[PDB]
């Protein structure tokens, strides 16, 4: 927006005068896990396609790693949900 | 975009926080507090078997949040379901109408206080306020509005008890409890002046005004 | 990679949460049972989410007596703040109950003290009026701000403590009475005169007075007197809130 | 919203209470005073005979002016509940 | 459905592997037919074609829904036989074994994807 | 067209979660329970009959009142659905009719009008156009109002007894006695000599 | 026709779930509990006997009163079932008969008529065929009425004591002396001297 | 029906003049999606057992597993919704 | 003959739930707290010491009273249990006898006879053959009667004080003076000078003997 | 030192008895009874809320336990970290200041009664009194002390009430209730002399 | 720090007077943190219950 | 501190099990490489060493990333364990001492001991959640 760019220049002036989070970390972890899974899937599809240079060893190992990463994400989600349920049971 | 497994995981996890959304981001909170205060006022701490009040509050909230839900569906859920907007962008698109409702009702003083507590820079317009500032400001404004509504609700039901006690005391019946006499009269009042239609309409206007 | 050190986040988010929730459970209006418990817990959680990252994180383990001392400290600070705030409403309730008792509204207490028959309806009226005024003057926001501010004065980390300071809060128990009289001094006085007037009527022909003519007259007079006196509480309301707030600021440090 | 509005609504509320309670209290007071002066004139003194006509008078008071009180209080409550969403802050 | 889009590629690959397996076994079975040409499909191109329709509209209950209803490439002969049969044993035996292996690999990948989608939900 | 059996089982076992909600909001349980609570308050003693007895008795009264509606539902929906003659969704739609009629017969016009105003409803027309999500809150509001109307007039005779006893006691001279203490046995006497329980059940049943 | 073992134990556990309801609405527990609460209120001591003590006393009294019915159920119904002589269905049907007879013995014909007319039951010949769904609410209502009758009657001697002490204090001119403080010790003395506890429990047992 | 044709002409008038989310409707649509997926897989298995040409065993198994995944989706959403409703309704005002 | 370990653990944990019932209906507690519930009424202050203070004081007094019974149970029954010379069934049979004797000595014969007649029990040869189902409710009834006797006797000196103060107030023409507020401090005086609490607890302990 | 899990179990279990520790072991009963009796004295049983009285008693208890808390910190809190003494021995050492305090505030008659209630003949020394004999005796002594303080508070208000009634009777009035007249005078006397601060000072001096 | 070295010399005077990450680590720290959070929740619940029992008194 | 100290022995033993299995897998991978002496660690001595003195690493040096655009890179970060040589059983011309029977026996034994460590640690953590369960 024009007013949005005004706000950007205002924050730049703020930085001049002066002279990431848990949700961000969870989003980063989800993005990393999804990117790994998509990379393994894309390599598997490329191997199934018949394109040269892609070895079955690498495909199978990358699928293994993607499965392990998915399981790690599932466990983290399970605990996190359990901790949230525990906190919401706290008496106030 | 995320893999389908990640999308399913995120959807299932986000389904957990529905009570939190209902309590801290919705009209339900100031749709209840008023009911609890009114029940405290009439002298019948059980009367409408809770569950009844909870169901009425849920229906009222569903009727009140209808335009916000409609805007979310037309702007975020519809493009997401038609594979036009990714899962990580439907949330951001749909969080904006709820944020705007959360503003239309959140007072200022609270916004200034929670803008100061975060040590954030100046917020020249409402378009620079993040959710981390609007959430508790909206919660505090809703609590204060609910308590104001309930405390002006409380006055007539105490007025009746006052006049009942004074009348009993005029005749020297000093050992007659006034609450037992006042309770039927409070019920009679709440029957006469459309006790619930007026309260329902007043709460609904209190949101749309 | 994929560290997500959990102990650091837990120790950063725990103690501010303990202090905020300790204030929430005792601070007026924020501690009223009508609020669902989950709403209070969520408000504390969100306030801590906003505040904690700026504070220096503590590293004392949760499995140590130092953690118990920290938790006791946070609970003490929160309950002290909430209770010192509650003292003003206690004073208003006292003044209202005394006006009502001089009304003759509950005469059964003079003959049967604490006999399950008491209705301080004027006390409730002025208590809820005081709550409405406190809501109007945005006292709760101030409370939250001062809860945040007591960190700079008194950090989460275990710090040594003082003594007569506690007396101060206990000595604030005097204000409830003192200021209470300051709210009841005019009206009761005129009521006193009215009762004196009734005495002059009883100095005439014996009996045939009091319990038959005094009660309705004094009830109506008290009603219209303090109905006219209603505009007076608001400056006294602000005076009470200022007294509690600056006493808290002076003594908490 | 302003404290002037709060004190105005409180004052109007308690004047409504005064209007509701004034007829009954005044009738009881007048009956008690009349019975007392009659006792003084006749030199009769029992603390129980002043309690008898007071109940009858106050109960008649609801017969005569009761509908007026019931209509006044309902109108007050109706107006308060209708104006509730305009004095919100 | 989004669930179809995730599993579309592996399902189409598995179906194409089964079809090519049938074609190779038909080539093996008809090895002795004089004048039979050995036919085969180009797996990658057909997989592109399948990965890259209009159900007729049903106005009421009685209305009947629409009723539903690959290209074969000749193998280049290696040795000229006298009866016109161009089927070579060694080439198609190797292709048959390879197609069996790839069918098993596709089954493994599809099963892993379904099992992951399942353990995401279990709880 | 019909749902699969797995879908039918899932929906059927999920719908049992709303059984307390159905009983409270949609049936006669709310009015009876509110009237019973108000009657205890009016008896002078707050917990003489335990909550369990009153809850069971209210459940039995609700079942007896709703038995004709249950029979109509069984004839229209349950029986032809169990014989595999209609689908689940059509069975639910058919069975919603007698319950809709029962809810309408006790619904205040003003409640329905208000909740149609809040739901943006425009040309409603036949009483047979009100949707369930509009009819339900209006029925709940009407039930609460009717229960309060019954309770505040149930309160009347006990207030009469209290006032009479207090007036007699104070006029006689004994103004230091607590009138409620002497009045409670007389409230019990009035309740038992009128057959208060039987007549109250008769009135509650006849209210429909 | 005999239920399989797993169905039998499912029925047994589900029935064990409903135990407090059976105790409250089918036995003599409710009447004894109501009378005990009213008696505690009548002495001016709202919390002198703890609720648990009175609940245990009522439970033991109920067990003693219902011992003949339990013996009849054991001899006629449970014993053949435990020796595999009869199935669970017929055992339950046989065990219903003594308990119903007991409940019919302590019900009022008017309440039975009210619930029969309300439930639109056809004419019933004699007490032999009355459904349990009809008998249970009528028995509960009759128990409530009888308990209130007993409590109101019990309230009389303490009322006499309160009135006589209030009059004695008033005739002496003691206008501002409350009579409850003087009456409570004398209420305790009266209840002690007449052997009140055992006499009242014997009276409750004899009425069944 | 005569009244049905009246309703059709009424909806046509509505379209003329024109020239609303529903949670119950959304749940019905989702349940339909699951049920038609299951029925399609079942009918494919029907035809493959009957011996009709054109149906492949791997497609049958894949469609059955897809239906199973869809039903697990539905079951998990049911669990979350029921838990949320029970926790909301177990609250005291 | 001995029960299995699983059954023994089940029975022990199940019987652990009856602790308040055992304490109320089998020990001295019922007589103590009830008397306290009356004593706070006699002093004119229903508030009195807080409820929890009185409950804990009654608990300590009950433990001191049942110390001999607890010691006898520990010696005769539980010691062979710990030292493996007895089963759980035999321990339950043997340990109850001292407690049964303690209950019987404070049980009035009339109540015991009433509950026998009400259970239609056969001719009981001697105290030793009295069933527990008959001894328990009879003990509770006698306990209630004795507690009421003690409470009424306690109510005496405070009645004396109230009567004397009221007579003094009325003899002076001060008819409009409520004597309860005046007599409350003198009741506190009487309880302080005579050492009311220690005397009352000593009297209760001696009464149980 | 025994197992960590058992230590956690014992700690959380002992956390439950916190109201019991506050009431039976500290002085909280004394201040709460004094506040109740003082409220009964002024003639208004609901003028300050029960919550406020409870919190004031809690603050007074915290101050008056501050020396004992300091002794606990010196003997238990600190050496548990330096591990010179730890576990149950350190717990007993930390509980020792509580005994000393409860021995100081307990009368001899209550201790003698509770000893002869437990057949503890050879209890000769006064620093080896068991907790079972020390606790209820301390509670009874606290009850007696609180009642005495309540009577001392009662004396001036009773005097004021009597004086007001006497002047009303002497002035010729025979029907006017003296409580209504005497209540505001009771309050003005209580405020003017600043009764509250001297009351807390005396309670602190009362130990 | 300068003040840190002051503290070191103070502790010496006190002595005078007296005379990448693997799953193995991730999971173990994750479990601890869960355990410590549960312990904190339980202890606070006990404290809050005790406080509410004290304040629900009757004076 | 107390909970960290109570669970530290089994946690460290499980980490050392993981590192030993990494070493054994490296030995199995290099089983056909000519001129590779098999490596292994003394589990007990290294376990006691890691408990008395905390875990340490030989390398770990990595580029610092002050900004959000710096390219992350690490050299090597191996444990501080002593990699000892296994005594060969019988000679081989290529010159490696990886005897496959020994490798696979140690692999299976380490596998079971790691599962045992997981079981013990999980039992202790439940044995604690049970207490914190009220």
């Amino acid at each position: 927006a024009i007013q949005g760019i005004e706000g950007v220049i205002s924050q730049l002036q703020a930085t001049a005068m002066a002279a990431v989070s848990f949700a961000g970390q969870l989003h980063a972890a989800l993005d990393r896990i999804s990117d790994r899974q998509a990379a393994a899937r894309v390599q598997a599809e490329k191997f199934t396609l018949g394109e040269p240079g892609i070895a079955l060893n690498d495909v199978m190992a990358d699928m293994q790693k993607a499965s392990v990463s998915m399981q790690m994400g599932i466990q983290v989600r399970n605990k996190l949900v359990a901790a949230y349920q525990e906190v919401m049971s706290m008496q106030v | 975009s995320w893999s389908l497994s990640v999308q399913t995981l995120v959807f299932i996890t986000s389904l957990t926080f529905l009570p939190a959304i209902l309590l801290m981001m919705t009209s339900f909170t100031r749709i209840i507090i008023v009911f609890g205060l009114l029940r405290n006022a009439l002298g019948t701490p059980s009367a409408p078997p809770n569950q009844v009040l909870l169901g009425l509050a849920l229906f009222l909230t569903f009727f009140i949040m209808s335009p916000v839900i409609d805007k979310i569906y037309v702007d975020a859920y519809q493009p997401f379901s038609e594979q036009k907007i990714s899962m990580q962008e439907a949330l951001d698109k749909g969080a904006q109408p709820l944020r705007a409702f959360m503003l239309r009702q959140t007072r200022e003083a609270d916004l200034a206080l929670f803008a100061r507590l975060a040590n954030s820079g100046p917020l020249q317009g409402p378009e620079a306020v993040p959710m981390r500032i609007l959430l508790p400001a909206y919660v505090t404004s809703e609590l204060k509005t609910a308590f104001q509504i309930g405390f002006t609700i409380f006055i007539p039901f105490l007025i009746i008890d006052l006049v009942i006690a004074s009348v009993l005391m005029a005749l020297g019946m000093m050992m007659v409890p006034p609450a037992t006499i006042a309770l039927p009269f409070k019920l009679m009042l709440f029957v006469l002046v459309d006790g619930w239609q007026l309260l329902m309409g007043s709460l609904a206007q209190s949101f749309y005004s | 990679v994929t560290s997500e050190q959990w102990l650091y986040w837990l120790h950063l988010y725990f103690w501010p949460l303990l202090r905020v929730l300790a204030l929430i459970s005792t601070a007026p209006i924020l501690s009223e049972r009508a609020i669902p418990k989950r709403v209070k817990l969520g408000l504390g959680i969100m306030i801590t989410l906003v505040i904690a990252p700026s504070l220096p994180a503590n590293d004392t383990p949760l499995f140590s007596i130092a953690a118990l001392w920290l938790a006791m400290q946070q609970i003490l600070i929160g309950i002290a703040l909430g209770f010192t705030m509650q003292f003003a409403f206690a004073a208003v309730r006292t003044a209202g109950e005394f006006i009502g008792l001089q009304m003759g509204l509950s005469f059964a207490t003079f003959v049967d003290p604490g006999s399950h028959l008491n209705m301080p309806v004027l006390a409730r009226i002025m208590d809820m009026l005081a709550m409405l005024l406190f809501l109007t003057f945005n006292g709760h926001l101030w409370l939250i701000s001062l809860l945040v501010d007591t960190f700079h004065t008194l950090p989460i980390g275990s710090n040594p403590v003082n003594s007569n300071a506690f007396m101060a809060l206990a000595r604030a128990g005097g204000l409830i009475f003192l200021n209470g009289l300051m709210l009841a001094l005019p009206v009761i006085t005129l009521l006193l005169t009215l009762n004196l007037a009734l005495g002059l009527l009883n100095r005439m022909a014996p009996q045939l007075s009091i319990f038959v003519i005094g009660f309705p007259l004094t009830l109506t007079v008290g009603i219209m007197l303090m109905a006219a006196l209603m505009p007076l509480i608001a400056p006294f309301c602000e005076h009470l809130f200022s007294e509690i707030f600056n006493l808290l600021a002076d003594i908490v440090s | 919203m302003t404290p002037e509005s709060v004190m105005m609504m409180g004052t109007e509320a308690m004047k409504v209470a005064l209007a509701l309670a004034a007829p009954l209290l005044l009738v009881a007071l007048i009956t008690g005073l009349i019975i007392s002066i009659l006792q003084a004139a006749t030199q009769i003194n029992e603390m129980t005979l002043s309690f008898i006509p007071k109940i009858v008078a106050v109960f008649i008071a609801i017969i005569v002016a009761g509908p007026w009180m019931l209509n006044l209080l309902l109108d007050y409550v109706r107006t308060l509940f209708s104006n509730l969403p305009y004095i919100i802050g | 459905d989004r669930l179809d889009a995730a599993l579309r590629f592996q399902q189409e690959a598995l179906n194409l592997r089964a079809q090519r397996q049938e074609i190779l076994a038909a080539n093996i079975a008809n090895a002795d037919t004089p004048g039979y040409q050995a036919r085969d499909i180009d797996f990658a191109s057909e997989l592109k074609k399948v990965m890259v329709g209009v159900a007729l509209t049903l106005t009421s209950s009685h209305h009947i829904p629409a009723q539903a209803v690959v290209d074969l490439l000749y193998r280049v002969p290696d040795q000229p036989s006298l009866d016109g049969n161009t089927v070579d044993m060694d080439r198609e035996r190797t292709q048959f074994a390879d197609n069996s292996l790839k069918y098993q690999m596709g089954l493994t990948v599809l099963g892993s994807q379904l099992k992951g989608m399942m353990n995401v939900l279990q709880g």
